[PDB]
C-alpha cells in the first residue's frame, strides 16, 4: 500500500514539470528575437546620429 | 562697391543653409528597415570646431 502511494505522488510531479518546461522554452524563444530587434533598432539610431556631421 | 559685396556674402550665407536644410529633411526622412542603416565609426566625437547658439 505504501509503496504504491509514493508512485502515485511521482507521477503527479513529473507531469507538471513537463509541462513547466515548455512554457519556458516559448519564453526565451521570444527573448532572442527581442536581442535582434535591439540591435537593429541601434543600428538605425547610429547612423541618424552619425550624418549630422556632414 | 559696399552694396555689390554685402549682397554677395548674403548669398553666400542662403546657399549655406539650404544645404543644411536638405541635409536635415534627409535626416528626418530616413527610418528602420532601410538600406543604409549599419554600425559607424565613434561618431559619438564631437566636432572639432562646434559653433554654438
Amino acid at each position: 500500500r505504501e509503496m504504491e502511494s509514493f508512485y502515485s505522488e511521482l507521477k503527479w510531479q513529473e507531469k507538471n514539470t513537463l509541462e513547466e518546461i515548455a512554457e519556458l522554452q516559448g519564453d526565451i524563444r521570444r527573448l532572442e528575437e527581442d536581442l535582434r530587434r535591439k540591435m537593429m533598432n541601434l543600428k538605425l539610431a547610429h547612423t541618424r546620429l552619425e550624418s549630422r556631421t556632414y | 562697391c559696399l552694396l555689390q559685396e554685402i549682397r554677395q556674402q548674403l548669398n553666400s550665407d542662403h546657399r549655406d543653409k539650404m544645404e543644411t536644410l536638405e541635409i536635415d529633411r534627409g535626416c528626418l526622412s530616413l527610418n528602420l528597415t532601410s538600406p543604409n542603416i549599419s554600425l559607424k565609426v565613434n561618431p559619438t566625437r564631437i566636432p572639432k570646431d562646434s559653433t554654438t547658439l
